[PDB]
This record gives C-alpha cells, structure tokens and sequence, in this order.
DNA sequence: TTTTTTTATGTACTCGTAGTGTCTGC
DNA sequence: GCAGACACTACGAGTACATA
C-alpha cells in the first residue's frame, strides 16, 4: 500500500564519480587533468541542453575540490565533507537556485559571504545553477566579485542559454560545453539502469526510447519511467508501442512517395496517422510542396540539393528522376490548389483528403 | 514526537523574542533560517536565530511547569502571536504532532513548524581571547570609533571592525580609508595579543545587545569566531578573512602644528560650516593663522561666506585642511569637553584627540583641490 | 590621442606611463585580456588599486570622492577603470570627465574603456585637454582571412603545436569568436598535455559556436552552394538575427546586381563598380558573383524574395525566418525556373 | 473657470469633514469597472450631510448632523478629488464652505477655494443595501473585538483575508485557516441571544471599519449566513457599515 | 438636454422584455425553457453578426434572472430590480467593455471578489461584451472560474464571432448563436417602430432599408434615422432612394447587355453617364450578380422570372437563349470577385471600371 | 570606410524613487 | 512627544519577451 516508494530514476541513478558520467569525454578529461595540477580557474561555466550532467558535473566538483585527501580527480568514495554532499546538506557549498534569487537584494547578500571564512575544508564554493536568470545588476555584483575573487573561494556556474550572460562574465569564466548526448550513449546507459535493478527490456524498445528522448538523458529516463508504468513493471515493445504514437515522426515522406501511384492501403494509413496525429495540415501540405519542388529541382539538377533526407538517398532519388518533370509540375498545381482551397473546406482534415483524392486522380 | 510545554509570560517573553527575531528579515535560502528554533531544556528556553552569519540565543527562565524538547517556528508569525496579547497575560504551548498550539485563555492558535534536526548550528571552538569588559566601556569603544567603517568596500574587509589586544588594554581599529579611528580603552586584567575582523552587520548586532544595562559583557574571541555574553543572552558571529595592516603609520608623526578649543564650541562652529554654506562641493576651505581659523565657503549654489573661529593655536600659519565630511564625523563622536588636534602637513593626516584624554585618537586625511 | 595599435601600446606600457590611457574598438576578449595586460604591468609599477567605474549617462561621478581626496592608509596610487557606453557618452559626462583631470592627484591614473567614438565625443574638452599628454589606442577582431595566421601565432605563443586540419576545423567552428576560440585553445592543451595534436579529437572538444553577422551570406548564395549555404544557415541557428536585417542585407545586393546587370550592356562591370564601391574586399568579389547568372535567373530570385517580404510581414509568418533557408538554397541549382513559381 | 447655480453654502469646522471622510474613506471603490463605484456620495437632507461609500461589497455611510436646512441633492465626488480635499483638511477652527454645482464640487478652505469635477452617474440606493431586518443582534466592547480580529487575521490567508464569525449564546467563536493551512481560533464573550449561526467573511474590512468607528461598545446586526453584516456604534447611530461575507 | 439622451432610435427602442424581442425564436424559447423549468447555466455566449440583439437578449437575461418575482421567465419591468438594471444602478450587473478593459490585471481584479455574495439580487451577473478582445492571458484567466463557479454567479458574454476565442473558453459555456434576421422581421418591426414613434412611412422605402441593412436591427435602424434626417419628418421612398443610392432606372440591365456583347464603348458611355448622375457603385454590383442570376435560372428552366424579372423578359429571355450556360457562370465569377475587390481600389468608380475591364477580357477581339 | 533599414498591444521583472503607515529606543 | 528609522507598499522606467 504505502510502502517501497520508488523515487525518479532521474534522482536514484544521479551519478556520484566521473566513472559514472555517460559521454562527454572532453569535459571529463579537461577536468581530471585539470584537478591534478593546481591551474584552477577561478569560475567554471557549465552550459548544455536539457537534461545531460551539467548539475551532475557541478556536484561532482564540489566533491573533487572538496575531500580530506584534497583536489583530486579520482574519486573520494567516502570522506565527512563529501560525503555530507551526497546528500542535500552541506556547509561549505551553498546552492543558489539563482531563478529563485533573480535580484540583488537577495543575491548582493549571498555573495556577501565570499569574504567570510570558509566551512570546514578549503575552497569555499558555490553553485549558482541557472545563471542565465541574474537581473542586470546581480550580474554586476557578480562581476565585480569575479574581477578581484578570494583566493580561498571559488564557485561553479551553470546555465541552458548562454547567450544571455553579458559578455564580461563569459569571457572570464573558463566555459565548458556539454555536448548532447548521442543515441547509442543513451541506449547503453538506459541498458544498464535496467539491468541493475530488476527490470527486463527488449532492444527495440530501448532504440525507441533512445529516439524519442531528443538526446537529453534526463528525457530517457522518465520516459523509462512512463514505459515501465504503462508495461507493468517490464518494458516490452508493447509500451513503447503505445509511445510510438508520439514518437512516429516520419509521415511527410512517405505519402510523397506514395502520391505518384496507386498503393492501395498505404493511402489510408497514412491519412489515418495524420488524423490520429493531428499535425498541422497547412503544414503538412507545405512540407509536401517544398519536397515536390526539390524534386522537380533534382529532375533538372542531378545532385541538386544531396544533403537533402540523407537517411532516404536511396528511396528519395528515384522518384527525384524517374517521374517526368511534368507529372511533377501537374502534381505541384494540384497540390497549390488544394493548399489555395484548404481553408474554405468544410473541415482541413477533409480538405488534406480532397487534396491527396485530387492528386491520386491524375496517375 | 517532541512534546515541549511552555508557560511563560509576555514581559519576560517579549523582550527576548525581538533580540532574537530583528535580524532574521528577508527571505533566507534555507527556509529554516527564516525560521526561529525553541529548545527548550531544563528550567530554559534557548530561543535561536540565525542568517548563516550570526546567531542569536535568548535564555528564558521557566519557573512554571515545562517540558524538553526541540522545534522550529515562523518567526514573523510567533512574534506577531505574542505581540498584540493582553498585557500579562500567559502564554501556554504545546507542539503536538506536526503543529504547535499556542493558548491565551481565550486565545488559541495552530501555527506549522519545522523538524529541529534540519536547522543549522555553529561547531564549537577555541576561544583564544576572553574577557569581561564592562559594558559601558564596550559600548565607548563601540561608539566612539564606528561612525567611520567604510561600509560596502572593494578590499571587502575594510568593511568589519578590527579588534586587537595587549595585556590589559585593547583597542577598535575602524578601518575605512582616507579616515581611520582608534579608541584606547583598559580591560583591567591581562589578555594576549590578538587581531580579529569582525563585520559590520555582526558589530550593529553587538552594540544594540549591550542595552545599556550594568552586566558586564563577556566577549570571546577566536581563531574564526566571536560570542558576545549579556545576562542572558548569547551572540556568535563569524569573522572576515584577510587582515589590515598597521594603522600607528598613518598617524601624524611630527604634528608640528596644534589646535585646542572647547568642544561644543567646536562643535557649533563646524555644525554651521557645515550647513552654513558648504554643503556639496569640497566645502570649508581652512587657513589656520594664530590663534585663527578662516572658514571659506565652496558650494554649488554659489555663496561663498567667510568665517573667522577663535581657536588656541600653537604654530605659525597653515592651510589645505578642509575635509568637512570626516572632520564633522569625528567632531560629532569626540565626546569630549575640550578638543586638542595635532596637524603635521597638509599632504599627511590630521589627528583629533581629547585635551586631556586619548579616550578616542581620529585621523582624517584633508582632501586636496 | 596617439591613434596607436596595442602591438605598440605595450611598448608604451613598459616605458613610463603617458598619463590617462584609453583603449578603444569593438573586441571578443582582445579589450579584456588588453586590460588585464594593462593590470598586471600596473601591479608590478605603482598603481595598484583599481577602482572600477560605469561611465554612463544619468549616472552621478562617484570617481570626484576619489578625486579630490587621497587615500590616507595604503595611497600605493590609484587607477580608475572606466566603462564607456556602447554609443559614447554626452556632453556632461565629457565636461565632467575635464573636471575630473582638474582634479586630478599625481598618484592618479585614467583609464577609459569602450568602443568606437562619435567626432564631436572624440574631440570633446576631455580629449582636447587629454591630447597634450594621454594616448589613444584602438584594436579589432581578425578577419575570415586572417584568423588562421593569428591562431597559429597564439598557438605558438602558447607553446602548443597545431596542424592545417586543426586549423581549419577551427576557423570553421570558431569565426570570429575568440572566447571560443581561447576557450578551445586551453581545453586542447589541458586535455592533452602531449602538445601534438594533429586531428584527434580537436573537433570532438570544439563545437560550433561562432558569430555570423549577415554580410557573408550572400558571398555563399552568389556561388550558389547548397551545402554550404544549408551549413552555414545552420551555423546561423542559436544566435538567430531577427529575419529583418538579412532580408534588408540581400535585398539590397540583389537590387545593386540587377542595376549592375541592366547596365552591363553599357559601361563595363569594372567601370560599373566605381560608382558600387560597396568594399566587398575587391568589388571584385562581386565580379566573380556576377559571372555566374541570368536575367531569368534574377528573376526567379527576385520573385521569391519579394514573396518572402509580404509572407513576414503582411501576415507574420513564423516560418518565415526558416524561409530563408528555402530561398537560398533552392537558388543554388535552379539554372532558370520554367515559370510554375513566378511568384 | 466660472461659478455655478444649485450652490448650497456649508459652514462646518474642518474637524466635521475630517471625522465625516476618515469615516467613509476607507471603503471607497479604487478602480473598479463599476465607474459611479469610485469617490464619495455626499447626499444633502435636512438633518445631515450624509456620505456613502462603496466597493460594491463595503457599505460605509457616515452621518454627521449639520443644523442647516438642506436641499435634497445626490452628488458623487471621485476618488482622486476625494484625497485631495482630505488632504486640504486640517486645523479644525476654520469653517469649510463646501459648494456644490451640477458638473463640479468647490471648496473654500481658509483664504483658499479648490475644485474638482464630479462624476457622471447614479449611484446605487445605499438604504435597500442595508439589510431590512436586524433580527440578530450583538453587542461587543470595540477594542475586545479589534484586537481579537487582528490575531485571528494574522494568520488568516494572505489573498483572501477571510475569518469567519461563529455566533452563539454571548459568544463570539472567530476561525481562519489559509494555505499551509493554520487555524486561528478565539473566543469572545459578547451581549448576543438568539439563533445559533455561522458566516465567512473578510477581516481586512471588519478590521478597517473598527479601526475606523473606535468606539467604546459596537454592536452588528444579522439575519442568515448569506446576509450582510451592518456594524456600527452602540453609542449613537451617526456611522454605519455594511459588510458583504465570504463563502456564499 | 433630451430624455437622458437617446433620442436617437438605436437606443430607444432597445427592447425591454422577452415578449418585445424581434426573431431569435430559438433563442428566446431555449431561455424561456432553462428559466422557468429550473435548468439554468452559469455561462451564456451569444454569438452573432453585428445589431442581432446579443447585448440586448444578455441584459433581458439578467433582469429575467433577478427579478424579485423569483426566477422569471419574462422579467418584471416594473420591480425595482428591473429598474435599477435599467438604470444601470444594479450593484451585481457587473457589466465589462471587454473591448476598452482588456488588460489581465483587472481580469484578475474582477475575479478576487467573485466569492462575495450579492449585495442585492440572487445572482451576482457578470455580463462581458465584446469578449473577443480579451488578452490571451485574460481569457486563460477566466478558465477556472467559468468552469466551475460559486452557486451564486452567473457570466454572460457577448461576443461578435465565436471563433476568436480559446476552445477551452469555447467548450464551457452554451453557445447560443443569435440567427441573423431575415428582411420580412425587420419590416415589420420598422413599421411598427415608425407607428409608436408616429412618423409617415412608405412601404417599399421600408424594403429598401431591409434589403440594404443585410440583416441588422442597429444597421436598419440607424439607416432610418439618417434618412429622417434627409426625409424631412418621413421616411419617404424617393429621399432613401437618393440617400441609399439605389438602382431605381433600367441602367443595370442594360450595361449587363451591353457588357456581354463586348460593347467596351458602350459600357465605358453607361459607367460616366451613370458616374455623372451620381451611383452607388457596390449595389449596381449586386444588381449585376442578380440578373445574372436570373439569367442563367430562366437560361436552365424558363418561366421563372417574377415581377419586374418578368416584365423585362422580353429583353431577359432573350439573354438567356443568346448567351451559352457556360459564359453566364464566368461573367457571374467575375463580377464578384470585382465586388469583393472593390473596398480594395483608390476609387470606386475605377474598381467597377476595372472590374468591367476584367470582364470584357474575355472576348477582347474587336 | 561607412554604408539600407516593420508594428500594436499586451505581460513580466527588476530597479530606483516616492509616498506613507507605525513605533523605538530615543 | 517623536523623527527618523524602518518597513512597506505603489508607481514609473528600462528591458525582455509573446503574439497576432
Ligand atoms: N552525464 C550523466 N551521467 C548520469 N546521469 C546523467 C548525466 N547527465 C544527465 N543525467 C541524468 O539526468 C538527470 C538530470 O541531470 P542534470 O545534470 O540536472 O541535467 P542539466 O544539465 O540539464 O542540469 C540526472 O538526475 C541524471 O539522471
Ligand atoms: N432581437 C431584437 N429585438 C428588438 N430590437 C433589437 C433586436 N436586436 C437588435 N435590436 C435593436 O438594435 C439595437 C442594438 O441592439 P444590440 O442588442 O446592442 O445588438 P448587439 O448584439 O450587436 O450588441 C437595440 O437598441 C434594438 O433597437
Ligand atoms: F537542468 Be538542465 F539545464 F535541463
Ligand atoms: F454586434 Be453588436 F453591434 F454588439
Ligand atoms: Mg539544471
Ligand atoms: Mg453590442
Ligand atoms: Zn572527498
């Protein structure tokens, strides 16, 4: 009933060493060379996407700077300070959610403590996680700490859009990029997280969740999470199937290929797929029109764009030159027409039918 | 769990409570620290707050029956639930479960508190320097140097007091720049030699506790910390990092020239310098001649009066000590009767003292046109 | 008022000090790290203590309390670092500025800071009084062209060894931004302190995160390269300008190159552009562009964008900006469209 | 700009209209859609000049007697001149001669004589607001019950300062929750017989209105929980207030 | 100073009970029917083209919704909550110009007092006008509070177009959409207006002030109360056919003849002549697409020509056996789209002269 | 080496400033 | 008393963003 309370895998498996960091190769080694030898920036910008390590990174060097045996790019494994910052409670890393302290009767007072003395172990050190929300003048207050900082303190930084930092405050701090988070990485990782608790997956399922998670580890993870609800404690294709519905993307295409002949039920399907899926049908037609159009540039250019659907260079091609120029041009009045019309049908969904009627007509 | 019973009256609980709860404004980042913790143990109430600065701990004696245990309450909410109450009227509470019931007679409120584990302590220390001074000599020292601080500083310790020691005297280096001030005051007993910073903030609180009361203030100091001792109540700041360096060097060496006038007189005089016709540009313009003191006037407005002062003067003519603003800062802290000044060279600093005291040693470097 | 280059400010710095200094030029990180150069010469010499102050309009000087009073425990001098605004400061902040220097305290040190100055703020009192004394400096980012040379010369000077591939990925990835550019410069040396790097993982500690300002995109389209013209829209992503400004950009290009194509005929091209000296690094840059067109070609570029310019604007399109990646790229191998468009 | 016709002279210390505003004040409509709700209503009789003022949901009309005859005339003053001749009120000796016109209200203060335009509608008949039968009624000391208020409103919710009144036999029971919820509980002994009752409503307003009257003993009056509250003075019957409840 | 100051029609004569409302029969019954049998609703949106009546059947509503009869269907009138709406006094009639007050502030305002109880009536009535031009942040702000309301207040909006406005907002209250009124009830009402108001009246000057109103009471009516101004005292057919600009002569046909014979001459002679007496330019359109119209009816099945149709057959039958059916439909298009471009030319004489250019391209031989 | 050139209306946020309640050891 | 603190609350401006 109200016992074993799994928490988010995205807090549970929140890694606690550099060994546990899947990807990011460069950060990670930049950091570990870095800690060894005492050439330490005095502000480490962390910036990235939704969701990959950059908080983890950020409580993984106050670990590192922090331990009884020092600043160390292995790992401390168990040591009071940081070990204390395993958990929530921590004295010398305070951790300003700086969207909550926007301004600077707030953040003035919490850079106010860089010159008092620091808690128990050396480097005094702050993580003010999502930077990019500063007010103008906190940035100043910000900046004017930088430009003369303890030498006993340091504090990391950490934001989603770096373009909004003033560019004095990003020239200073030494910025590392963390890179999004590449299909196989988060395909092994997900691999592992459900291999180590109890969970059995099929590979499908886990290529499934790797592509709808967009790149962002985080997004893996709780659609593990909504896999394993709707899968009943197994994530078998099943799941991941109901999630297929969301995450079938390629739909513009394949009734391109489909319009320059009769194939029966693919019509249908497609139509019910976009129905189903209810995207925008004056941009469906658009994108329609605008894969017509570099066709029909193909048909006078043999490798007229190339980088075009580089996955569908196989597929594509053909109908880029085996169908005459001008059933390509009938096809592109056809589909001009219905778009001109589309508005004034009695419903798009039935005018987007009219259209795909009117163009399956002819040929 | 915790079930700690209060019976206590708002005289005694009042007072407390604002010593306690003043400097805990604003939104702290733990909300715990905008939280007011109450323990009570034995016969005592310790009543906490904090800023992750300084704390403040009121001691409560419970003649009444009462009941240990340890919780934490919104400050502003039992200030206000205690404040407004029918004077003499007893306050009885019980933290029951989650919440804390607090109970007038006919009064009856429910406020929500939080787990005491969570609030933060100050770790214990050494303390390497203690004392009980008496408290109006604190207070002397406190006030008669700490209307010079430079308050919001780049060197971001020129922003505390300074305390240093040696064997019965001790004296409040107030570090501030183009101004610096001593105070000379005896501790009566032997005490080491120590240098400590202690923050602007942490010296206000200081100096607001004393109360003016006759128990003496026990102070201690460490390699990291302060506590301050009154009655019964306790004040911990921590200390600023980085250290000043001598101050005896900006002091007037050779001051061949010198000045002595009765402080009220003096007082009046600069008071309408001051306000006269110098108000925002430079200001007085000086011309200390024997036995003379010709006030010129400088101000944006353009009234430009002149001004002759009867001063005792010991020297033969000098200019181009003007600086209006710390002048009229030491002037209003001489808290003297008769004034003697010691004025070396127009490029080095002043120095102001009593004329028959050094209760307070000031120096003012004079700004140049 | 010297007009210098900092190449030479340094020798300047290490010989004795000309009084105020003001260094000037719109900068990634030169003005920064110029400043810092400029700190740590002051350290070794007297001036230490650097008061920062924001040079802005309707803000009062503070600096004056410096001014006309000394400091009085530590004097060691003083440098006050101003911050210019990015359009000039006015008339007040200038005659104040020549208040200030009568002010001035032989332990004083002027430092101005900020960008390119208007006449009449370049020859305001300050900087006339200034002009017996003070020197003036001005520095600017390299060009696409001249980027490789200064990256291997700050490589260098590093003392880390680079290669042609590494070069290139560099300037491709970083054009322009030398943050970034430094940036990857120390994560490649921290990374491998072998100091060989060849094309290992230059790119995979690189990103693509560079400036592009809307002058050169056309200088892609005129080649009418698809892939590189759909690369460097991509680039152009995560910084993205406002439509507006490059709509404006290759309108304007593409009204000067079908003036130029309309007279032709007459006055050659050169001749042509003496009067088009829009400094496109030759006008000869834009000889080459012109080589490779038609007058139906024009036309089918001139029907799409002038389609474009109603599609953003009479309706706001939110496509509108990823239009501009269907405008250029579909120019590219489209020799002259059968009509079917002619929009 | 010119005098005006229907101008009935007031001769009135200062001391009358600022006890007369003070009371009426603090109930006046601040930009609201109902655009006759904003400034005060100064309404002539033959026994005083009454003002009403409302949001809608705070009745407050003062009635201070004045001992002139009076033409019957309904005027409403904004909000904006309704400051500023507050605050043109002060010394209480000299006597305010208080003109009124039909597009415009002018006041003669000392050797000074201001004016203020008047706004442009009908206001609501106050006396159909006032609740037709005060069947159950309660008298309370007025300092007892104002600083009962303010503690159960100190933790009342912040948004909505909403207490609730439970009446019983000579007793007032007060209850305020709010988010993170809290319950602030207080028992009064009060002058009350009848049916037993209970009604929501907001202490921002009750306390403004006792801090408003000050007397020595107020008393309300009621009917149902859906009925408004009419609070004034034991004392005299010069000032009363009409307070709408929460819930329904 | 007149009566308060609607001297004019368009507000005198706004009605004042269910019985005096003109059309909207399903409307008025669905109301009717919700009052008296119990089953009322929180919120009503009337949706509808512009002098329908939706911010006239919104306040009927609401006096019918606290009248101290009780909850009647038909309101007093003569009770004081009745007249207190009518004066605008009603301290719950809480009515918003939506239009002028669109800001999220006051949204939110309005809606923190929504839990008080009525100061007088039953019901504390929100009556909203103009609702489409609430800021996008204000009608999400209404969500929660038109979904589920306290017992006690009711929201009315009345609203030009319905399709403007969120589909959450759009799924939470009854859309009533308000039938636009055909000319027959707009005759009848403009003469029995005229007869309270005791001013002459032609009947077919009435006609013609229904056929030009495209179905509005406000349009109609204000167009009457211009032309008393130019019919001195009298709604007389020769003032409002100067006034209107009606095709009263045989001109239209005539350039519909000469136009389809590709008489360019001919037709630019008819547009001067036309020009110089002083048209209308949009009805010699409209009069255009109906003869059309006829035209091509008769051309399909004849003997369907009535009146005036029928009197000029000898020219219109004639037209249909010389003109093949598909040429009628193309000149029909044409002149349309000329008549929807018309607002979209510098001049209107130049819009039709383009139009009629537009149609003669058809057969540009000569 | 100085070079062209979209809006109206609304919503938030944060920093000064200004005005006002309230009340504390002075 | 009480003025000055001290808080607190409201208003304008400058800026950033959204949507039609
Ligand atoms: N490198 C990584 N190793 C392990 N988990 C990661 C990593 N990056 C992201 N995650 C997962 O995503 C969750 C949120 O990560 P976080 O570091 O907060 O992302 P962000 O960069 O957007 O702040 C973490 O709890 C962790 O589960
Ligand atoms: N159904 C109707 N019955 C009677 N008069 C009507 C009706 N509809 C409109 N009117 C007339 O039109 C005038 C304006 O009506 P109104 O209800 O404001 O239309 P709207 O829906 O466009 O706001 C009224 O004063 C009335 O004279
Ligand atoms: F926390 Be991450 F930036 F999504
Ligand atoms: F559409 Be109506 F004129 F409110
Ligand atoms: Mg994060
Ligand atoms: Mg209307
Ligand atoms: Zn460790």
């Amino acid at each position: 009933g109200p016992h074993m309370s799994y928490q988010v895998l995205a807090r549970k498996w929140r890694p606690q060493t550099f060994a546990d960091v899947v990807g990011q190769e460069h950060v990670l080694t930049a950091l570990a060379n870095g800690l060894s030898l005492g050439r330490i920036h005095h502000a480490y910008l962390f910036s990235g996407t939704r969701g990959v390590g950059k908080t983890s990174i950020a409580r993984l060097l106050a670990k590192g700077l922090n331990c009884e045996t020092g600043i160390t790019a292995t790992p401390c494994g168990v040591c009071d300070n940081c070990r204390e910052i395993e958990q929530g409670r921590f004295v010398d890393l305070i951790e300003i959610d700086a969207a909550s302290r926007t301004k600077v009767e707030d953040t003035r007072d919490l850079l106010d403590n860089v010159q008092y003395a620091p808690a128990r172990g050396r480097f005094k050190v702050y993580l003010i996680d999502e930077v990019h929300m500063l007010s103008r003048h906190s940035f100043n207050a910000l900046l004017k700490t930088l430009e003369e900082p303890p030498e006993h303190v340091k504090f990391l930084l950490a934001t989603t859009d770096p373009q909004k930092l003033p560019v004095t405050i990003l020239s200073r701090c030494l910025q590392f990029h963390l890179k999004a988070l590449d299909v196989e990485q988060i395909r092994h990782q997900l691999e592992h997280i459900l291999n180590e608790e109890h969970i059995a997956h099929e590979p499908r399922a886990l290529q499934l969740l790797a592509r709808a998670a967009e790149g962002s580890l985080r997004d893996a993870l709780s659609l593990t999470d909504q896999a394993i609800a709707s899968g009943d404690g197994q994530v078998s294709t099943q799941a991941v199937s109901a999630m297929l519905g969301t995450l079938d993307d390629d739909q513009a295409l394949s009734l391109v290929e489909a319009m320059v002949e009769a194939n029966g039920e693919r019509v249908m399907a497609l139509i019910n797929e976009a129905a189903a899926r209810g995207i925008e049908w004056e941009a469906l037609l658009v994108e329609m029109l605008g894969l017509l159009h570099r066709i029909a540039m193909v048909q006078l250019s043999p490798a007229a764009l190339g980088n075009d659907m580089a996955a569908i260079e196989l597929r594509m091609r053909e109908l880029a030159r085996t169908i005459p120029p001008t059933d390509i041009q009938l096809y592109y009045q056809t589909l001009l027409i219905g778009r001109k019309e589309l508005p004034y049908a009695p419903d798009r969904r039935m005018g987007v039918e009219m259209t795909l009627l009117r163009a399956l007509a002819f040929h | 769990g915790p079930h700690m019973k209060f019976t206590v009256e708002r005289e005694h609980l009042l007072k407390p409570l604002q010593q306690v709860s003043g400097p805990l404004g604003g939104r702290p980042t733990l909300p715990i620290l905008g939280n007011l913790l109450l323990q009570v143990a034995d016969g005592t109430l310790s009543l906490t707050g904090t800023d992750l600065e300084m704390e403040m701990v009121a001691r409560v004696a419970l003649v009444q029956p009462h009941e240990p245990g340890a919780t934490t309450v919104p400050a502003r909410k039992f200030f206000d639930i205690c404040r407004g109450l029918p004077e003499g009227a007893e306050i009885a509470v019980q933290l029951e479960g989650e919440r804390m019931l607090v109970r007038s007679g006919r009064s009856r409120f429910s406020l929500s508190t939080l787990p005491a584990a969570d609030f933060p302590n100050l770790d214990d220390w050494q303390s390497e320097v203690e004392f009980t001074l008496p408290q109006a000599t604190m207070k002397r020292l406190i006030e008669a140097t700490q209307f010079s601080m430079a308050h919001q500083d780049v060197r971001y310790y020129l922003n505390g007091m300074l305390f240093e020691t040696e064997g019965e005297e001790l004296r409040t280096v107030a570090t501030d720049g183009h101004r610096l001030a001593v105070c000379s005051m005896p501790i009566g007993q032997s005490l080491p030699s120590h240098s400590v910073i202690v923050p602007r903030k942490g010296v206000i609180e200081l100096m607001r506790m004393l109360d003016g009361g006759d128990n003496p203030l026990r102070v201690q100091i460490g390699s990291n910390n302060i506590r301050a001792h009154v009655g019964d109540f306790i004040f911990t700041s921590k200390l600023v990092d980085g250290r000043f360096p001598d101050y005896r060097r900006v002091l007037p060496k050779n001051p061949d020239k010198h000045l002595e006038a009765g402080c009220d007189l003096l007082k009046q005089a600069f008071a309408r310098a001051a306000i006269l016709s110098n108000e925002k540009f430079r200001g007085v313009r000086l011309y200390v001649s024997e036995n003379q003191l010709k006030i010129t006037a400088n101000n944006p407005e353009q009234e430009e009066a002149e001004e002759i002062l009867d001063v005792t003067y010991s020297g033969a003519e000098m200019e181009i000590g003007f600086n209006v603003s710390y002048v009229l800062d030491v002037l209003n802290a001489l808290k003297c009767e008769n004034v003697r000044m010691m004025l070396t060279d127009s490029v080095s600093s002043v120095q102001i003292e009593d004329a028959a005291s050094q209760s307070a040693a000031y120096v003012v470097m004079p700004m140049r046109l | 008022m010297i007009r210098l280059y900092p190449e030479q400010l340094r020798a300047q710095l290490n010989e004795g000090l000309r009084a105020a200094y003001l260094l000037l030029g719109n900068d990634p990180l030169l003005l920064q790290e110029s400043q810092d150069a400029v700190r740590q010469v002051a350290a070794a010499q007297g001036f230490e203590e650097h008061h920062t102050f924001s040079i802005d309009p309707n803000t009062d000087w503070n600096a004056i309390f410096s001014l006309c009073q000394a400091m009085s425990l530590f004097a060691s001098r003083q440098t006050l670092l101003l911050l210019l605004p990015e359009n000039g400061p006015n008339a007040a902040i200038n005659e104040q500025l020549l208040t200030l220097t009568g002010l001035l305290h032989d332990d004083l040190l002027l430092i101005v800071r900020g960008n390119k100055l208007s006449k009449a703020q370049e020859n305001a009192a300050w900087f006339t009084a200034l002009a017996n004394r003070s020197v003036q400096v001005t520095c600017q980012t390299p060009e696409q062209a001249q980027l490789p040379r200064w990256v291997a010369a700050r490589a260098k000077q590093l003392n880390l060894e680079l290669d042609d591939a590494a070069n290139q990925v560099l300037c491709y990835c970083y054009e322009g931004n030398l943050l970034a550019l430094a940036q990857a410069l120390e994560r490649l040396s921290l990374l491998w302190p072998d100091g060989k790097l060849t094309l290992p993982r230059v790119e995979q500690a690189v990103n693509d995160a560079a400036h592009f300002t809307p002058f050169h995109w056309v200088d892609a389209l005129l080649m009418g390269k698809s892939k590189r013209a759909l690369h460097i829209l991509q680039q152009l992503r995560l910084e993205g300008s406002e439509p507006v400004i490059l709509l404006r950009t290759l309108q304007r290009e593409l009204l000067l190159l079908v003036n130029l194509k309309r007279q032709s005929a007459h006055t050659p091209l050169r001749a042509l552009f003496d009067k088009h000296r829009v400094w496109q690094n030759r006008r000869g840059m834009m000889g080459e562009a012109l080589n490779r067109l038609s007058q139906t070609q024009l036309r089918q570029a001139v029907q799409l964008l002038t389609r474009t310019e109603l599609t953003l604007k009479q309706d706001y399109g939110q496509s509108v900006w990823a239009e501009l990646e269907g405008l250029s790229l579909l120019l590219c191998h489209k020799p002259l469209a059968d009509v079917f468009i002619d929009g």
